[PDB]
């Protein structure tokens, strides 16, 4: 279990991960909250 | 307006007495601090250039001032272009204030 | 007005503009019947655009001649004319979000280059401290003001190699 | 030193014994000995200086006679100066020239001398021999009050360029209403 | 006997507290004894000028119907 | 050491350990690891919680007399705007720039406290009253004038309880003041009104029902 | 002593030979001695220009000229300052320029003397010399009178700006009403 969790740990795995949890919540902001032009607060 | 031949000469007479009355103890000072130029650290006639030897009518003048007669021309150039200023902006018949 | 810009809600560019899309998504939708699937599609697409159009001129967006939406990038300018939400308040919350994954990055390297070995951390990252130095990024602002009104945000130039001229 | 502009900070030491000194200087620009001579020297000039200038310019106004800003305005027009009521037959160019002669051989003479009789001679230019006693004293007062009007003359700029009254105006309206007419009321000094 | 010495010049914009060092301390030499220092410097100024040329010539027409000869232009 | 921490069962980082008052070990951003770096905080802190604890008191205290009847005056947000269209009221600009121009002198005075607490003490800086401007050792702490009743100078203890108790009023004052902006900016009403409405349904009037706290793109 | 202030508090050290001295010092001002000469020469000073000053405020009302803060009204909106009924040939500029320069020699000359002669110097000033001959209970009763004349030129004050009346015909309508005239009825001293 230890060299399965060092393994996701990994540069490229980890890259992966944050750029698709990256790009997720992105696309959920701009599903939810769409065509955001300005900073309207 | 202005005569010319007043202005252009009390320009001139106020050009050459300000350089030999007034300017003149500066003018000397800062010759002396700067002197001729100097290339690889030995002046341009020194190098070997013949035509950079400095003048010799220049050199020592009878007059007691050392004023040289370049020293005359010079000024004489600026009391003549601030005459010739003063002339043509007085010709001018135009409002050139910002009022 | 800022540049001879007029507001997006006076534009007849910018409702020409809105009125020409609305019309050719009714013309596509006119190909299709009333409850099928292509036809709520069409539908739910003409409703995002009409309320996008309703946001931009609601926003006090500022329109030129073609119509479109432009962005004024001026401190004072664009804050006494409320536009300090088009490049002011995006560039604040850029630098900051910038600024807390930079120190993030920053914190953990640091904090891996003490170990006996740096390079298996830097291809094996630590997920728990990576967190931690990611929670810790937060406060940036402060922490690097902090270090640089302490000296310890630098390097002594005498320290960094350098080429032999 | 008498004096701290700061009461909790550190002055620098090159500050110290000279006359009418705080030891303000948080830039450090008289750090190097020929600079602080060199400002020291234009430092007394330009009080000197602003001391006449705003002793005219409060003159001509109190008096009666108009503002400085108005002053030279007759003479760019089409007309004469005035000076106390009197037509003085001078126009631009000849003024210009006046002054410019003078003012050269009066600086010639002034900075062809040595450093310290550039700025305090007493050789001819104290009749009444006020530098023979305590003359470290009588400088602080020189050099406090040119600073003062220094600050004067620069208001003086500063306050007709923002409103375009003049200095007794400002000031009277100023005292008319402190909280409602001052530089923070004016569209120009507050952006807002 | 008049004139400046532009050796002199440089050696004296140096400003003081040594932001810049010995300033221009050597510049004389280094340029006039050094080529390809001055054609750098002439290379530099004369596509300076270029640019400049080609900016006023369009904006600023000099010859008789220029603007309207668009493929001159 | 042993005092009550913020989290039961996490030990205090050791830049904190227990001498300030309000030492709860609350430090999970680290924000004060450098010692030059926690001092300015400490001192920014009481200077947030005392300005918070002034501007609570005088949004609340008036609010609760109004609400009873004796003292009316309007609601906190409003009050600037209110003055403002008075008789002989004030240019903003002008009221800004002297508040301002007062705020610059003494508050560089406490700067050059901060940096060193006895700066102010320098003999001969005021007209003798400098004397009376020497802090207690600690930048935020200046007796002297301040403090003119002496309360907390029986002892060394009986001072810490009572820097105690100024901590932790002083940070329950910030929060409700952040709760003071969230609310009215969520809800246009005052504070009273907003604690008079969440008490009669709790569970249908309180952030969760607003529409500004949760977002409706969401629902 | 001669007094406590608090009848059991523990008054400071330092006030204990000094006239007129009741051990008041609380906020600790005095602690240095340098302190403590500087507010006991300006305490005499406050005393003896309040003294006047309520004097002057009580004698123009008395005698039927006019209030204290009307007195520079007629200056103003035109002008004509009257003086025991009769009638002064001054404006506002000349008044001033004349009280800032006989003030600034007066006050330049009595500070610029020793410590000691700056609140008492005797001589000159004292011209039935009455100062010789146990001085400590005349300085005593001095500084009691100024500390009163202080208050009651506070009260004038505070009492005009909340009320709006003058010194006796506060002290009149109070007299008349004193259960119902005083500074609980105006609405700006009590509040609740
Ligand atoms: C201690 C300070 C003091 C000051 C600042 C003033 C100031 C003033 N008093 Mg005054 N008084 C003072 C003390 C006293 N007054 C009076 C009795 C009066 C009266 C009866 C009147 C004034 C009036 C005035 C005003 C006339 C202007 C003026 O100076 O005319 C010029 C005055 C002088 C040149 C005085 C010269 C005195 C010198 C020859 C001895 C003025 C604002 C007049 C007023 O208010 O009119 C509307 C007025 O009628 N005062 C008494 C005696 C009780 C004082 C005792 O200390
Ligand atoms: C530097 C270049 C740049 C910049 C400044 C922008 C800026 C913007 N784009 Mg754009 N885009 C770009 C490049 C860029 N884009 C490129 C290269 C492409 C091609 C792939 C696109 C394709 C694209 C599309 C298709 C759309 C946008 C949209 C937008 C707007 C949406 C803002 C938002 O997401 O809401 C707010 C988001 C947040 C508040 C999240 C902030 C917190 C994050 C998670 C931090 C991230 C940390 C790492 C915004 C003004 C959308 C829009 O509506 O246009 C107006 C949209 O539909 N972009
Ligand atoms: C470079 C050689 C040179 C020399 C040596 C002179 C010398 C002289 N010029 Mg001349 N000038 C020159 C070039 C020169 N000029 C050029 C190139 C121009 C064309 C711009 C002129 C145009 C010019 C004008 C218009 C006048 C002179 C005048 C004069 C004389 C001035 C006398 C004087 O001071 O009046 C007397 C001094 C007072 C009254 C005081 C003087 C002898 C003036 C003249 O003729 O004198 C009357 C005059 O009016 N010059
Ligand atoms: C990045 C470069 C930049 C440029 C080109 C400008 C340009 C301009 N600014 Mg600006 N500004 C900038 C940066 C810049 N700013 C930054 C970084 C800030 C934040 C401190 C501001 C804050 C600011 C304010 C508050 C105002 C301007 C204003 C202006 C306009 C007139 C002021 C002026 O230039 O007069 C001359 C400038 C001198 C220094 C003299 C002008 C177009 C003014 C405006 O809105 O116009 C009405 C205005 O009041 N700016
Ligand atoms: C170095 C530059 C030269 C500086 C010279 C300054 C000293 C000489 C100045 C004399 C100038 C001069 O005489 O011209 C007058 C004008 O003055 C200047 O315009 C002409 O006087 P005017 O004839 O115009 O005046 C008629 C009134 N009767
Ligand atoms: C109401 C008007 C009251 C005006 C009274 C002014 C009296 C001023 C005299 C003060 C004085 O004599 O001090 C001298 C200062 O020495 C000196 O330097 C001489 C200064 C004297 C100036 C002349 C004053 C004339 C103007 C008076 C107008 C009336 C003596 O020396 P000291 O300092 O020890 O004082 C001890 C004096 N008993
Ligand atoms: C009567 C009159 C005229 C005027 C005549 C004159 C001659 C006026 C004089 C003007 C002067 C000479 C003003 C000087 C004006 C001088 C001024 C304004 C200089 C100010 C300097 C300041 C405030 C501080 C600097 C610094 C210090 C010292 C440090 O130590 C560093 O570390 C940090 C740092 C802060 C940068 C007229 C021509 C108008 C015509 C009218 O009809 C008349
Ligand atoms: C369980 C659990 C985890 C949870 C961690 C959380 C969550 C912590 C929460 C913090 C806060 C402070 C939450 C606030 C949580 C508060 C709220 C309110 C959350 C959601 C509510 C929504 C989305 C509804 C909105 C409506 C809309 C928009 C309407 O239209 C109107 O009708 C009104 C209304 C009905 C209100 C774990 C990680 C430990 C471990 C596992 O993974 C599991
Ligand atoms: C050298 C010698 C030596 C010998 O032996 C001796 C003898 C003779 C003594 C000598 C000489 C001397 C002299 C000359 C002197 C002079 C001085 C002066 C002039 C000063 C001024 C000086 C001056 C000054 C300070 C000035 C100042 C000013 C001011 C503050 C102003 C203010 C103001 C302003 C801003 C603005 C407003 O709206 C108004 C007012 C309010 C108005
Ligand atoms: C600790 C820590 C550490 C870790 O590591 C991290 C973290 C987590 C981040 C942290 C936390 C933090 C926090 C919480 C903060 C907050 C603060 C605040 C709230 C402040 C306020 C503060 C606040 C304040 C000052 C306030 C004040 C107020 C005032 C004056 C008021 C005024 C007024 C009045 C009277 C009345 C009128 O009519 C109006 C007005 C004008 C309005
Ligand atoms: C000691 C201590 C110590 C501890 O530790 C702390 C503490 C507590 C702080 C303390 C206390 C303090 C106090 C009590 C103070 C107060 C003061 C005052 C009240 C002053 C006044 C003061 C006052 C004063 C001078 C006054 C003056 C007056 C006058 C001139 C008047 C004038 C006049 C007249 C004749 C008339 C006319 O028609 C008008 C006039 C023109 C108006
Ligand atoms: C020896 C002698 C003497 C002296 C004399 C003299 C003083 C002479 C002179 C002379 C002169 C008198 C000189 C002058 C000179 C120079 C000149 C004269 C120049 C010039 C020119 C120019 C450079 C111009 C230019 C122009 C033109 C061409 C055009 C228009 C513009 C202008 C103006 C830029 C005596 C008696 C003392 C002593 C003994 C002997
Ligand atoms: C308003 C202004 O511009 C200057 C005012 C100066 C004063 C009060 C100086 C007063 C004295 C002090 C306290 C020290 C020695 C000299 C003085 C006259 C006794």
């Amino acid at each position: 279990m230890k060299d399965f969790t060092t393994y996701l740990s990994t540069a490229p795995v980890l890259t992966l991960l944050s750029v698709t949890v990256v790009a997720g919540l992105l696309i959920e902001i701009n599903r939810f909250f769409p065509d955001a032009l300005i900073a309207a607060f | 307006l202005a005569d010319v031949n007043l202005v252009v000469g009390g320009c001139t007479v106020g050009a050459l007495a300000l350089g030999r009355f007034v300017f003149l103890p500066f003018h000397r000072a800062s010759l002396a601090k700067a002197g001729m130029p100097k290339q690889n650290g030995m002046t341009h006639l020194q190098a070997g250039d013949a035509r950079a030897e400095e003048a010799s009518f220049i050199l020592k003048t009878n007059d007691p001032a050392g004023f040289t007669v370049v020293d005359v021309m010079a000024w004489g150039a600026l009391g003549h272009a601030a005459a010739f200023y003063i002339l043509a902006t007085s010709s001018l018949g135009l409002d050139r204030n910002p009022f | 007005d800022v540049a001879g810009l007029t507001p997006c809600s006076e534009s007849k560019a910018f409702a020409k503009r809105k009125k020409n899309e609305v019309k050719a998504l009714n013309k596509r939708l006119k190909n299709y019947e009333a409850d099928s699937a292509p036809a709520l599609a069409l539908k739910a697409t003409i409703a995002r655009t009409e309320a996008r159009f309703d946001k931009y001129a609601k926003q006090g967006l500022l329109c030129g001649t073609d119509g479109l939406p432009h962005l004024i990038a001026d401190p004072g300018l664009a804050l006494r004319y409320g536009h300090a939400g088009d490049v002011f308040i995006p560039t604040i919350g850029f630098i900051y979000f910038a600024g807390w994954l930079g120190y993030a990055g920053s914190k953990y390297l640091q904090a891996v280059a003490a170990t006996a070995k740096p390079i298996e951390k830097e291809i094996i990252i630590d997920v728990p401290l990576a967190w931690k130095l990611l929670w810790e990024g937060f406060g940036w602002p402060l922490r690097a003001f902090a270090e640089y009104k302490n000296g310890s945000l630098m390097e002594d130039d005498a320290k960094i190699t350098v080429s032999p001229r | 030193k008498a004096g701290n502009w700061l009461p909790g900070s550190e002055t620098p030491a090159y500050l110290e014994n000279l006359p009418a000194s705080y030891g303000f200087d948080p830039l450090g620009l008289a750090a190097e000995p020929a600079s602080l001579a060199r400002f020291r020297e234009s430092e007394v000039f330009h009080g000197r200086w602003a001391m006449l200038g705003a002793a005219g310019v409060l003159g001509v106004e109190v008096l009666g006679y108009g503002n400085w800003y108005d002053a030279p305005l007759p003479l760019v027009q089409g007309g004469q100066a005035t000076y106390f009521g009197a037509s003085v037959p001078f126009d631009l160019g000849t003024l210009a020239a006046i002054e410019f002669a003078a003012m050269a051989g009066a600086e010639s003479f002034r900075g062809a001398a040595e450093p310290e009789k550039r700025v305090y001679p007493g050789g001819a230019f104290d009749p009444m021999g006020m530098s023979k006693g305590n003359s470290k004293e009588l400088k602080t007062k020189e050099i406090k009050n040119g600073r003062l009007a220094m600050l004067a003359c620069l208001g003086f700029a500063a306050q007709h360029a923002a409103t375009g009254a003049s200095p007794l105006e400002a000031l009277a309206s100023h005292l008319a209403n402190p909280m409602a007419v001052n530089f923070a009321t004016n569209g120009v000094s507050l952006p807002l | 006997g008049i004139g400046h010495s532009m050796r002199e010049i440089l050696e004296a914009q140096t400003p003081p507290s040594g932001s810049l060092g010995a300033g221009h301390k050597g510049l004389y030499d280094t340029v006039n004894n050094s080529l390809h220092f001055q054609l750098g410097l002439a290379l530099a100024s004369v596509g300076t000028i270029s640019s400049l040329v080609a900016q006023h010539m369009y904006s600023l027409p000099p010859y008789a119907f220029l603007a309207q000869d668009f493929t001159t232009q | 050491a042993t005092r009550p921490l913020w989290q039961p069962g996490v030990e205090a980082p050791k830049h904190l350990d227990g001498t300030m008052p309000g030492d709860f070990g609350f430090d999970p951003l680290n924000l004060g690891v450098n010692k030059e770096a926690l001092n300015w905080y400490r001192n920014a802190e009481l200077q947030n919680g005392r300005w918070a604890m002034l501007g609570v008191a005088g949004i609340v205290i008036p609010a609760e007399l109004t609400r009873v009847g004796v003292l009316n005056v309007p609601e906190w947000a409003e009050a600037g705007k209110v003055y403002a269209e008075s008789e002989n009221a004030i240019p903003f600009a002008s009221l800004l720039m002297v508040q301002l121009f007062l705020f610059n002198f003494v508050e560089i005075k406490r700067w050059e406290d901060i940096k060193k607490p006895g700066s102010q003490a320098e003999p001969g800086s005021f007209l003798g009253f400098e004397s009376g401007f020497k802090g207690t050792g600690i930048s935020g702490y200046p007796g002297g004038a301040f403090n003119p009743f002496g309360l907390g100078n029986s002892s060394k203890e009986a001072m810490d309880d009572l820097k105690w108790r100024e901590i932790r009023n002083g940070r329950l004052a910030m929060v409700a003041f952040l709760g003071f902006l969230s609310q009215h900016a969520a809800t246009g009403k005052g504070p009273l009104d907003n604690l008079a409405d969440h008490l009669a349904d709790p569970w249908g009037a309180n952030f969760c029902s607003n529409g500004v706290s949760i977002p409706s793109a969401l629902g």
